[PDB]
């Protein structure tokens, strides 16, 4: 009923930077908030950054100031921007909306 | 528990695991408290807001 496709993942070196988007069918972004989440080797489904239907914005103290959680212009695609990446920032990022969970993209960094 | 405050122990739960957005902290504070009321169609207009699963609030 939603299906969401997270891009953007690749192989990034330490400092780096990537930006993560997340489409979402039926133009549902425009009008409801999502959650990123993101699994690493160590632990698992650690909520990262949330952006609601406003526009307004929370990020995970692991994250902050240097993750951003925005939309695109039309307003139905997400991006996650991350810069000074870290080893640590390294696993599957999943974007969320309504239940509905994407496939997930993974990030890799070196170094 | 009361019908009332399940309804926001739902809300706690949803946030448990997240930080509050600095601009909505106060009325979502006030929520989860109950020093602001939840009704229905305020209860879909959040989970709308949020991306909760449709009738995650009740």
């Amino acid at each position: 009923q939603v299906q969401l496709v997270e891009s953007g993942g690749g192989l990034v070196q330490s400092g780096g930077s990537l930006r993560l988007s997340c489409a979402a069918s039926g133009s549902i972004f425009r009008t409801t908030g999502m959650n990123w989440y993101r699994q690493t080797p160590e632990k698992q489904r650690e909520w990262v950054a949330l952006i609601t239907s406003h526009g307004t914005t929370s990020y995970a103290a692991s994250v902050e100031g240097r993750f951003t959680i925005s939309r695109d212009s039309a307003g139905t695609t997400v991006y996650l921007q991350m810069n000074s990446l870290k080893p640590e920032d390294a696993g599957v990022y999943y974007c969320t909306t309504r239940g509905y969970w994407g496939q997930g993209t993974q990030v890799t960094v070196s170094s | 528990m009361q019908k009332k405050e399940i309804r926001r122990l739902r809300l706690k739960e949803w946030f448990k695991d997240k930080t509050l957005p600095p601009k909505e902290k106060s009325y979502l504070s006030q929520l989860m408290s109950g020093r602001a009321s939840f009704g229905e169609k305020a209860a879909r207009r959040i989970e709308q807001t949020y991306g909760m699963p449709e009738g995650y609030l009740g």
